[PDB]
């Protein structure tokens, strides 16, 4: 799809549409509720699963035990450049699958569209449908809800598929 | 879900300080913890969330820490008002929440 | 804050009964109802969630089939519809707020119980 | 009739990185990284720090005569010391084993300043009034450390030191001392008699037999001479012991105490406020819970890991490119 | 696929067999294989690249050693921790990397089906084919094997697809 | 006719979390954190360790009158210690630098007892006989140290005392030897005639003056004075001579070493199997090809690194669920 | 798709190329620019997001410092098996990712394709499309730019699949 | 008329490993590790090391004779020694704080040699020109170190030494010097007198009397005795006072130095070269911009960490399957 949708009032997912009664956005509320909670024990596993204890870090030294200080050093800096490192690209490749899983997503309702319609409507390219029936604000709400009676819709979408 | 409150009975006078200990059987995230107070004739009031968190229009004088299987609810001072009855809530990640059973509350 | 209950419903046993709960100040939308039961040997036993943003529910797992629950917008109520009672069901039925059901949790505030309603009864007794 | 299957979008500015882009803009992030802090020193685990200001940890064990004025809290969580703190020792001198002690003073369970060798009964046979130095005036009057006493000779006669301790408390017990070391063998006569002194201290685990080193040092404050401080800890039930014919600067009180979970110390200028808090840095209160922070990296408390980047944000949306 | 099955107890991946002439459930040998060896290889990955030393974990220190004494402590926190928090974020994201990969590794062999039954056979959706020309003995191996042969039934299927 | 593709399913009850979902059920998991042992201490690389049972490291080297039934390994892995390992330096006093032989010996692929000083010919001056004392009796009997000789006057006299060692073994010898410190100067009169005294030890690295430091101390285990243990590593082709006047406990036997860099010291009160393992714990031997652990954080070998986790089961498996 | 090709340098991915006017591969360069710019970001945050400070590795120690010199060793032993570990993981599943996307981008342009050719080529299976009516040069370089005019040439496609 | 869509393919034979395959062949990847390097040592951040091929640090910094063909500059960022530099002290004992010292030398800013106390104006009533052993001769001459100067008596006579230096320069100024242990009485009297002499060295910071040990020790480079080597550190403005009566050797020259930072010293045989690097390697430096390296794990400046591996190539391009 071109892009995302600044009119839409809540909701990550929606199914955006125009018909003969009015439109709207109609977000898509349970599988962005299923997104949320995923995405919520994902945060919740990155920031719980630090075991951090109660410890003090800086020790103080005298002049004549700089191979202390310098191994202290050495023990801070290296484990700063552990957890820089690991906290970075943590955070890369944990976005990276974060958009990649929002993106699969969207295709996910996109395949459902189709399993659901089954060449009942044409696809344009960008993600969208453009329905052979004409297609009202029922048939959308049981299309987003996930039922359609298929049959009894077949033989206006084969008229119309006659047509083009 | 186990939830277990240990001490039962808990009989103190006001102007001294007790605690109250909740068991879990199974170690879970601190997250999922939450202590309410139930004052018999009105509804419960949230005390503590998030096993440590104070909740919102509360005094200071309720506290509370735990973790893994074991936590603790801490009351100060122990004012009249506070002789009612209190409950150990758990949640585990699906929608499920439980409620113990609570210990007698005497002067 | 604060949720509204009120008209304590008195019928039979054997015969099912309604249950409500309106909402304070908030949007509906970002929240669900959960129901906790009081009663002389069970203290709070938590019956019932709802989510008013999904419409799915977990109920409980010894009562499945026993209590069936639906929102309205309109009207603002949870509009709890309990059947096949007996007695020992006979229950304070408080009201309270659940899960944040809509972002993400950062606030453990969003997975504990607050603002509970104001208790309204059910008596089997007859 | 259309059915558009699309993603929410937002006016939100906040971007995400990621391996195979940067800069992606996203509806919705989660800040990983704290840039911010409370700026104050305030309470670590419900405990208030002990708090020296001017004096350093020398200084306030040793009752400087600057530290008068700092009133010693039973307990505390940590030290706080100022980018100014002086006036710890006085009489110039090494202190012996003093990172170590300002080590085993991080966090204190307990802590009673208690009276170990009463100034007027311990010590019949010498004067306890006349040792006192220039080099830490109180208003200009030439005192000394409140702590220890420097005893001197009384008519030109300085009997030999047996005093002892039992130590009948049921905690640990930190007793302070030092060793005096005069610019010249002359000002050790003038000063003490028995010039070829000695000093013995011990307890059931430690003891040490010190010497005058009797040289003319560099000039530091206006007395070319150094004073050598020690410690040790006495176990609940035994007994600490002092013998003396000379230099010894004995403790006139000594604390009783017992020690919590290791703790440090903090330096800095910042003023401390009253803040409730788990971790607490030199810079100030941390009040977050998230995994790294770009703060300060030698924190006290159950803090999180110290990451050099400027922002860690994991991306909770999607891309928000409207169009 | 509403969920997996008890019957298929020789193999991870496999068919359900069921025509007029018998049934039962068998193996996808060559996919089952692919995919043991592959988390056979990742769980050796995992496992032999743990550069595992001769060493002496914990070392004693005198009471005036007690800076140096909680340097070795904070070694010991730091590893444990960086141990903790990698080793619990790499099961996580191994466990879901990997279920995932089970799930593309069953979606692909179905569509593997699909492309190579594009018009013999209406899919269902539910991993269910329903056949419209007869199935023989062999149709089951001409599935696992693919090069699935158009030709030998031809007409036949449309003439029954022809019937709606 | 109906052909179907699905997934396999089991009876299995081990379950996996994932960063998206938690509790998920797998039909084959490998377990990745190793959450067992044998209960036992075993034998690590193939050789037995060293079991003191009873004796500290102290009592087993200077050789303890309590800790002479336990034998003499001719190498060992690793020291075993007990938690009633009070059995050490029964006569009081500052053991110097005495955790760094505790790490010396923690690994030896060959160690010997040798007589370093033959006791019926190297001290043909001084008394050998006497230096027993109650600090540590056996059988109700005063005795003393089996590798050490406290050396008294002769009878009125203590002659001066120089005693050198040329090492012609070819391994390191480990010597060990004392000096005593008398509570009084009377104590140091009776034992010692000779007044002033001084010690000097010396090698081709290591060359040291000691001096008796008189006083009276605690009294711990009825004795009044104290006892200091020195120790050095000579290296094949060198030689130690010990110069005395008096207050030396010199060395009886001395221990020839091919040290390693290995293992450590465990103090456990677990039994000693027969086992072939890699990796020790207080707790038991660990047998385990996995990455990680939750058995103990003090690990000594080739073993997994300890976590704090409960659970790390790999989701090897495919995803379990009925229909 | 089931095989590498030798005859093209220019790009990573592009087509096989057989018309009226000739033959020759050539490949589609603003996937392919896309392609290279996310691996060479990949690639520089893997080098860029190292974190180096100026210190130094190795302490000299006494004979009587062995406990130090062994905690410096375990210290040293520590970091090198982190980052051994961390650093094969990272290049295992670095490399594991990388195959699948670049699996995907095959995918992608594979259905970017298919989704404007539809009916109007046969689908082998195989990776090649062989269409049903004439495709001369230009109608081959219209298709590899991106933009397909079906309506022109679905009357030929479809007589032409009529008489196959 | 056909078109078919695949992907890049050639003869590239570099491969790479995954998760889920081994040996899988690519068409392009990058190297994360770098195993090469010059062979060279090189200079570090555009400052070249000091290189001591034959001289130890011990050696050079106190002037041992063999030492004079060493080159000199005001800074070096690290300090080159081989395998073959054992020429340290020349006269056997304990460099004290010897491994603190070479810790504070790895990197200086403004290195330079100045004479603290001339020869032949600062000690008129003492015997500058003895003080040679033969333990290290030039040329066979039997002479002694060059920086510190050996004060014997002046015939029959040792004055009491006093010398103080003002440091009057704004960097610090390393000031070195030793104490004789005769291997007896006899050579005490020999080289000095007073024999009950005492060595006192001091700072505002450093104050510490000395003793002589007058033992045998074992002959080491024809020597029966020990000479102890001490160092600090004045700050500018401090004033160092030595004051001796006797087995003082004093310094003649003394080093300015501004430490500039962190570093080490690296232990090999390789020659140096003018390379501008990043770090140094003992076995050469490594030109590298890659995370990770498998050469040294003990490497000197800002280059990749050791890892112990021997591939870690991460791919880029596509798998390499010709038909
Ligand atoms: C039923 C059948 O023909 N199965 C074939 C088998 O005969 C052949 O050897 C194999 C080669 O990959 O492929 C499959
Ligand atoms: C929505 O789907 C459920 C699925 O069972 C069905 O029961 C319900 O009637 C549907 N509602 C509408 C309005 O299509
Ligand atoms: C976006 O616009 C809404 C309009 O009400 C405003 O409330 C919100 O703060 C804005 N957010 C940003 C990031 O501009
Ligand atoms: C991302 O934004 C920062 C801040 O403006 C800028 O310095 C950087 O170059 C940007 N990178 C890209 C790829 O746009
Ligand atoms: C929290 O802060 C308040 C400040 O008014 C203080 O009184 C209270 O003691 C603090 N909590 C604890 C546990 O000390
Ligand atoms: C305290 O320290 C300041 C620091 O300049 C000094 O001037 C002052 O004399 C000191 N006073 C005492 C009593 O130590
Ligand atoms: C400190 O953090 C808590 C939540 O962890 C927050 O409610 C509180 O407001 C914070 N303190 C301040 C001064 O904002
Ligand atoms: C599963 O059932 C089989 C019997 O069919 C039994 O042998 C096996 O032990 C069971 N496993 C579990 C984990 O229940
Ligand atoms: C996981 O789910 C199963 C039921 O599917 C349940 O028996 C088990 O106790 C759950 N485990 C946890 C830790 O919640
Ligand atoms: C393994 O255990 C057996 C016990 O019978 C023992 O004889 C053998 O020596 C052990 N292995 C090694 C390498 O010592
Ligand atoms: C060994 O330790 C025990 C501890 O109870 C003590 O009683 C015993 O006297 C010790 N052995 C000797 C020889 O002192
Ligand atoms: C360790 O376990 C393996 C099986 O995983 C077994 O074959 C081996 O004998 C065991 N070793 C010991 C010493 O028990
Ligand atoms: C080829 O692609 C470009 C991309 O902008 C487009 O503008 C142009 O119209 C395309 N060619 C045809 C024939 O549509
Ligand atoms: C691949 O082919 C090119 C063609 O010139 C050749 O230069 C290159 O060396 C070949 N690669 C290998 C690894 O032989
Ligand atoms: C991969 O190639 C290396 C060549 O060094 C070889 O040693 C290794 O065994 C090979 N592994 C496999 C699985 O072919
Ligand atoms: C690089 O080497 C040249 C030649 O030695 C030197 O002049 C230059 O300063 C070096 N680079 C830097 C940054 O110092
Ligand atoms: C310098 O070099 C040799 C080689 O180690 C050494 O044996 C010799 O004693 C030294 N000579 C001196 C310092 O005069
Ligand atoms: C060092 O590597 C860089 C690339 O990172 C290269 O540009 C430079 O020329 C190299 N220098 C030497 C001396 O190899």
């Amino acid at each position: 799809i071109e892009g995302g949708w600044t009119g839409m009032v809540d909701g990550w997912y929606g199914y955006h549409h125009q018909n003969e009664q009015g439109s709207g956005y109609a977000a898509d509320l349970k599988s962005t509720q299923n997104a949320i909670d995923k995405i919520t024990n994902k945060v919740n596993s990155v920031i719980e699963k630090m075991n951090t204890q109660f410890t003090a870090v800086g020790k103080e030294f005298n002049h004549l035990e700089k191979r202390i200080e310098n191994l202290n050093k050495k023990v801070d800096d290296g484990f700063l450049d552990i957890w820089t490192y690991n906290a970075e690209l943590l955070v890369l490749l944990e976005n990276e699958r974060t958009l990649d899983y929002h993106d699969s997503n969207v295709k996910n309702l996109y395949e459902k569209v189709r399993n659901q319609l089954k060449n009942n409507a044409k696809e344009i390219g960008n993600g969208c449908f453009e329905f052979y029936h004409k297609c009202d604000n029922t048939c959308m709400e049981s299309v987003k809800n996930g039922t359609y009676d298929y049959p009894k819709y077949s033989e206006e979408a084969k008229l119309n598929r006659e047509k083009i | 879900i186990v939830l277990t409150q240990s001490p039962g009975t808990l009989s103190l006078s006001p102007g001294e300080r007790a605690t109250l200990s909740c068991r879990a059987s199974q170690s879970v995230t601190n997250r999922f913890i939450a202590w309410y107070q139930h004052k018999p004739g009105q509804s419960p009031r949230l005390l503590i969330y998030g096993a440590s968190s104070r909740a919102t229009g509360i005094p200071d004088r309720f506290s509370g820490r735990g973790s893994g299987t074991d936590f603790t609810l801490t009351i100060s001072r122990l004012e009249p008002e506070d002789f009612a009855v209190y409950y150990c809530q758990q949640y585990d990640t699906s929608p499920r929440w439980t409620f113990g059973q609570g210990t007698k509350l005497e002067i | 804050v604060q949720l509204v209950q009120s008209a304590p419903e008195v019928k039979r046993p054997g015969a099912s009964v309604r249950l409500s709960c309106k909402a304070s100040g908030y949007t509906f939308n970002t929240y669900g109802i959960i129901w906790v039961r009081q009663a002389p040997g069970q203290g709070l036993e938590w019956m019932g969630w709802i989510s008013a943003y999904t419409g799915n529910t977990n109920y409980a797992q010894k009562v499945q089939g026993r209590v069936t629950m639906t929102t309205d917008i309109t009207t603002s109520t949870a509009y709890l519809e309990l059947r096949g009672l007996r007695s020992d069901d006979t229950a304070v039925y408080y009201c309270a707020r659940g899960l944040l059901q809509g972002a993400v949790i950062l606030d453990s505030y969003h997975y504990a119980l607050d603002f509970w309603g104001q208790g309204t009864t059910v008596t089997v007794s007859s | 009739d259309t059915l558009c299957i699309g993603y929410h979008a937002n006016n939100s500015t906040d971007t995400v990185d990621t391996v195979l882009e940067k800069n992606v803009t996203v509806t919705h992030s989660v800040n990983l990284l704290e840039d911010k802090h409370n700026g104050k020193l305030c309470k670590l685990r419900g405990v208030a720090p002990l708090h020296l200001g001017k004096c350093n940890i020398a200084g306030w064990i040793l009752g400087n005569p600057e530290c008068e004025s700092l009133s010693t809290a039973s307990s505390w969580s940590y030290i706080v010391e100022t980018s100014n703190s002086d006036n710890g020792t006085c009489y110039p001198g090494d202190f012996i084993n003093y990172e170590e002690l300002r080590e085993q003073l991080s966090s204190v369970s307990s802590f009673e300043r208690f009276e170990i060798f009463p100034k007027t009964s311990s010590w019949p046979n010498h004067d306890s009034n006349k040792g006192v130095t220039a080099a830490c005036p109180h208003a200009g009057a030439k005192s000394f450390y409140k702590n220890l006493i420097w005893l001197v000779k009384k008519g030109n006669s300085y009997p030999k030191l047996n005093q002892s301790y039992i130590n009948d408390k049921g905690k640990e017990v930190l007793v302070l001392w030092g060793i005096h070391h005069p610019s010249t063998t002359a000002d050790q006569q003038s000063l003490y008699q028995n010039a070829d002194a000695y000093v013995f201290v011990g307890t059931s685990r430690y003891s040490k037999k010190f010497k005058p080193e009797i040289a003319t040092r560099p000039k530091v404050r206006d007395q070319e001479g150094r004073m050598n401080y020690y410690w040790t800890l006495v176990e609940p039930g035994d007994k600490i012991t002092f013998e003396a014919t000379g230099n010894l600067v004995v403790p006139r009180y000594a604390f009783t105490m017992e020690r919590n979970a290791g703790s440090g110390i903090i330096i800095s200028d910042t003023p401390v406020h009253d803040c409730n808090t788990t971790c607490q840095t030199p810079e100030g209160a941390i009040n977050t819970s998230l995994p790294f922070q770009n703060i300060h990296p030698i924190t006290i408390g159950k803090c999180p890991k110290y990451v050099k980047s400027t922002k860690l944000r994991l991306a909770t949306g999607l891309r928000n490119v409207p169009s």
